[PDB]
């Protein structure tokens, strides 16, 4: 009988943390440093990560800056929904298979498993072309995570321009991140290096900057920033390219989708939206 | 039926206005006209062909080729930007509001009050509300007690804002004692702003962010400054407005994201917003 929104969600701290439920279903109750409580979920999704492997849906808790976004727009809009994380841990490209077909995040908002998406999602003209993107929620840019002591200039350093096997620097597959060294033609070497090198997903891409194992990591702004304010180890270098914001994902034909826009003007308007970046961005 | 009424509003560098050569408009200018009234005791003007150029003006030239139109650009006179005086809007929202415009291009911020009666393209330009001051003067940001209290000080600090626009609407909603403080302090525009800051007559130009960065990026030795790292309060953009359900919006936010993609909004930025200071 149900009316409630599906809300299709990533791992991406620190806009959307997954941690593990306790042994009753429920998630562990937390602080903020000012005593408010930190707004929780139950996510379903998969436990097993690895690629061409059985997905077993397990309930799961999440929370940040995304999460604490759809309690505001649920509460604002008056709708009810149900929060599952991308069955194959995807942002979303469209791939050939002669037919093109859109994975991650995207391949599910429009093969209807998903109403929303909720998540640091780049809005795109690729992705914009199939699917509603509301204003921004944030706006931020590229920029690359290194080991501290890696000393490089930027997206114009000779290590990056000119590419060789000693010095390996990639992104996450399938993330709007890949979408833009591959539409790019004054990116196209920079691309060849990167399509060999690039990780499943951000956190296995920052523990590999971290195991010494990738050299350099380039990715949003927003997370490599936080990133780098946490594991001291880490340090973003160069300032930023390809500027770009992050907005809620639906469907053209969406009921929902001047009023999802309305309520982020009225959150960046009202204080709301800077709020979200102070206790967990900032 | 692609030959597009587009109305556009003056503010450097964003659209500047200039007088037609000695006959047409030449260079990086575009043709716009502004209605330009006979005397005061009529309705009676004529349309003065000037021409235009700036940001926005490049912009259009870029979406008028990419998107396939031709259009007739012209000048707003009744208000600028926008405001809805008794529900009734004027100013740049007003023109495509009561459709004398099938778009309006310029320096014109997207809110949820103007996002109710239009269709907003996405953002070309990040911008909100920013603090200009004199270099040294100590201030926090808008949320400081001098701005939130200001008769908690001795004497109390003077700012002000230009009045009817997005700026003005936001300070109105969220702070209402600092609002109906600020009205005394009212500019009649940016220059005069300025100038009211650099003759010691204002303490602080509370007012659009993307021009005041512009402005103390141009500032002679570089005296004026935008509080902070050149912090934004209630972070919005600049969009092109269009009628709601316009049939133009699709291909305008499209050609936008592929400009952003490419890496010629940048250069646009290069070209007409980077400063000295
Ligand atoms: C998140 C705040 N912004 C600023 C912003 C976001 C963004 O993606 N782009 N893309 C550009 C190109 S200029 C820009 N500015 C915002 C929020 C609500 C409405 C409009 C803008
Ligand atoms: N760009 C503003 C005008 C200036 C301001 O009020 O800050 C607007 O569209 O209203
Ligand atoms: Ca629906």
């Amino acid at each position: 009988m149900s009316t409630r929104l599906k809300i299709v969600t990533i791992h991406q701290e620190p806009f959307v943390y997954v941690k593990p439920t306790l042994s009753d279903g429920t998630c562990k109750e937390e602080f903020t440093v000012n005593g408010d409580p930190v707004k929780k979920v139950i996510c379903t999704g998969p436990n097993d990560t690895s690629p061409g492997s059985p997905r077993h849906t397990v309930p799961q808790c999440c929370y940040g800056f995304c999460i604490d976004l759809l309690i505001k727009l649920a509460r604002t809009m008056n709708f009810t929904y149900e929060v599952h994380l991308v069955a194959d841990g995807k942002f979303g490209t469209q791939e050939r298979v002669n037919k093109k077909e859109w994975n991650g995040m995207m391949g599910e908002l429009l093969s209807g498993q998903a109403d929303m998406i909720v998540a640091p999602l780049t809005i795109n003209n690729e992705r914009a072309q199939y699917i509603e993107f509301s204003k921004p929620f944030k706006y931020q840019g590229l920029t690359i995570l290194v080991k501290k002591g890696t000393r490089i200039t930027g997206i114009n350093d000779p290590r990056l321009r000119n590419p060789s096997d000693k010095f390996i620097y990639a992104t996450v597959k399938q993330s709007s991140v890949d979408i833009y060294f591959r539409r790019q033609v004054e990116l196209s070497t920079m691309y060849r290096h990167m399509e060999k090198h690039n990780y499943e997903s951000a956190a296995e891409a920052i523990q590999a900057v971290r195991d010494n194992k990738l050299h350099a990591f380039i990715w949003d702004s927003a997370v490599l920033e936080f990133e780098a304010s946490q594991k001291c180890d880490l340090v973003t270098t160069g300032e930023l390219f390809f500027r770009s914001g992050f907005g809620i994902g639906m469907r053209k034909d969406s009921p929902w989708k001047q009023n999802v826009s309305l309520s982020i003007l009225k959150s960046h308007e009202n204080g709301f939206m800077e709020d979200l970046d102070k206790t967990w961005v900032r | 039926d692609n030959h597009l009424s587009i109305v556009t509003l003056e503010e450097a560098p964003f659209v500047i206005v200039e007088d037609i050569d000695p006959e047409t408009c030449v260079r990086n200018t575009v043709p716009c006209r502004k209605f330009v009234k006979i005397n005061n005791s009529t309705n009676e003007g004529m349309n003065v062909k000037k021409c235009c150029k700036g940001f926005c003006i490049d912009i259009l030239k870029k979406l008028s080729r990419t998107v396939k139109f031709t259009y007739d650009l012209y000048l707003v006179t009744n208000g600028k930007h926008g405001k809805k005086v008794n529900n009734v809007w004027n100013g740049m929202i007003g023109e495509v509001v009561y459709q004398r415009a099938v778009m309006a291009v310029g320096s014109l911020t997207i809110n949820e009050e103007r996002s109710e009666v239009v269709d907003f393209s996405v953002p070309f330009v990040e911008t909100g509300i920013s603090v200009m001051v004199s270099r040294g003067t100590q201030v926090t940001g808008l949320s400081d007690k001098k701005f939130q209290r200001p008769h908690d000080y001795s004497p109390p600090f003077r700012f002000g804002t230009v009045p009817n626009g997005s700026t003005e609407r936001n300070i109105r909603n969220n702070y209402p004692y600092m609002h109906q403080y600020m009205t005394k302090f009212n500019q009649k525009g940016v220059e005069d702003a300025l100038v009211s800051l650099k003759t010691g007559k204002l303490d602080a130009f509370i007012y659009d962010a993307a021009v005041l960065n512009y402005k103390a990026g141009r500032d002679e030795g570089c005296k004026l400054v935008t509080i902070g790292s050149g912090y934004i309060f209630a972070t919005t953009g600049y969009g092109i407005a269009l009628q709601k359900g316009s049939p133009w919006k699709r291909q305008i936010d499209l050609a936008l994201l592929q400009f952003v993609g490419d890496g010629e909004m940048e250069e646009l930025e290069t070209l007409w917003l980077t400063g000295i200071c």
